[PDB]
């Protein structure tokens, strides 16, 4: 959810 | 972009003392899940920043137990509940809630110690500078605490800002104390037209400046 | 066990290019974020962008749209940052940064990058001496024009005891300028001999400099 995460 | 303000940009601790650091931004640091993607580094000079509190209050493995975060919404509080001399060095807030992610300005955790006001020192161009057509003077303000200083130049009694530069000294480990080195850089055609060269040093243990001055032809 | 690594400090001139390296080791290269972070001297953190290490796609922020190139060997577990056209604002050390969930978690130890048109020049030193008086006195040497870093001043004097500041070399114009001073009891100055000694390795150049009224 934090648009720096790169994986669900 | 979302900017972080910390308070004080300065703080002298004693070791073994508690220290409390603020960071406050112009936006909430809510994020839509719900989290508060508020961080606390400390940086040591020549060194990159290491991660101390994450989201506010989790702790990063590795860290002290003297470390601790508090707060919410706009308004966060680093704590250390008894200062070590490893310490010491500055303390960075970052956001990641808003793109882009911005950082605090840094507050550095100092060694406190008496006041105590600068030794004033002028000097005038060197014959080998004139030579080179150049003029430089100078004025150190040694071995004063706290940090906080203000120095203005005048010439033949107006202040001139244009080709002043300013060196400060980290805290001396003998003293405790700062020093501050001020250049004024004139061309040599206009440090031998004006006469009177001051350098005014503002100071909290002084109500007034200490003022240092020389006149060319004497 | 997590650790960055970047490559070494880099000079350049105006208009050059760089590339820079970010080595990453004790994680999975490709599951989380890598980040720029610029720290120009004495200035704050700026945040450069992100590099998706998964699809490779690169995020700048917009003070880093035109110049900047992030790019990958993931292969290698490798980051690169490519700064085109450079200029003398460029002047900063980099550091590349994991995100994980929303952290900056783990930095490199930072690449400085200096940018000058200079090429290899000696200081001029130039003594900084009272000039129409106290117990103690104080003297300097202004120490100007030189690149690249590493200067050092020792003061020579006839005094058993002295008290040295060191003033940190400011970047102006491309070229750096520096000052020390020393204060020593004025029964050693001027009757005794002060001088500074100004050691400029880079160019072998040392120049003795004696204090006079």
């Amino acid at each position: 959810a934090h648009w720096m995460d790169q994986h669900f | 972009d979302v900017v972080m303000t910390q308070t004080p940009l300065s703080l002298p601790v004693s070791l073994g003392d508690q220290a409390s650091i603020s960071c406050r931004s112009s936006q909430s640091l809510v994020y839509s899940n719900g989290n508060t993607y508020l961080d606390w580094f400390l940086q040591k000079p020549g060194q990159s920043p290491k991660l101390l509190i994450y989201k506010v209050s989790n702790r990063f493995s590795g860290v002290p137990d003297r470390f601790s975060g508090s707060g919410s919404g706009t308004d966060f509080t680093l704590k250390i509940s008894r200062v070590e001399a490893e310490d010491l060095g500055v303390y960075f807030c970052s956001q990641t809630t808003h793109v882009p992610p911005t950082f605090g300005g840094g507050t550095k955790l100092e060694i406190k110690r008496t006041v105590a006001a600068p030794s004033v020192f002028i000097f005038p161009p060197s014959d080998e500078q004139l030579k080179s057509g150049t003029a430089s003077v100078v004025c150190l303000l040694n071995n004063f605490y706290p940090r906080e200083a203000k120095v203005q130049w005048k010439v033949d009694n107006a202040l001139q800002s244009g080709n002043s530069q300013e060196s400060v000294t980290e805290q001396d480990s003998k003293d405790s104390t700062y020093s501050l080195s001020s250049t004024l850089t004139l061309s040599k055609a206009d440090y031998e037209k004006h006469k009177v060269y001051a350098c005014e040093v503002t100071h909290q243990g002084l109500s007034s400046p200490v003022t240092k001055s020389f006149n060319r032809g004497e | 066990q997590i650790q960055l690594v970047q490559s070494g400090p880099e000079l350049k001139k105006p208009g050059e290019t760089v590339k820079i390296s970010c080595k990453a080791s004790g994680y999975t290269f490709t599951t989380y974020a890598l980040n720029w972070v610029k720290q120009a001297p004495g200035k704050g953190l700026k945040w450069m962008g992100w590099i998706n290490t998964y699809s490779g796609v690169p995020t700048y922020a917009d003070d880093f749209k035109g110049r900047f190139a992030f790019s990958l060997e993931t292969s290698a577990s490798t980051a690169y940052l490519q700064i085109n056209n450079l200029k003398n604002a460029d002047t900063a050390t980099y550091f590349c940064a994991r995100g994980m969930s929303g952290t900056f978690d783990y930095w490199g130890q930072g690449t400085s990058l200096t940018v000058s048109s200079a090429k290899t020049t000696p200081p001029s030193v130039y003594p900084l001496a009272p000039g129409c008086t106290g117990s103690s006195v104080t003297l300097g040497c202004l120490v100007k024009g030189y690149f690249p870093e590493s200067v050092t001043v020792t003061w020579n004097s006839g005094s058993l005891s002295s008290s040295v500041h060191t003033f940190p070399a400011l970047l102006q114009s491309g070229l750096y300028t520096m000052s020390s001073s020393v204060t020593v009891p004025s029964s050693t100055w001027p009757s005794q001999t002060v001088t500074c000694s100004v050691a400029h390795p880079a160019s072998s150049t040392t120049v003795d400099k004696k204090i006079e009224p």
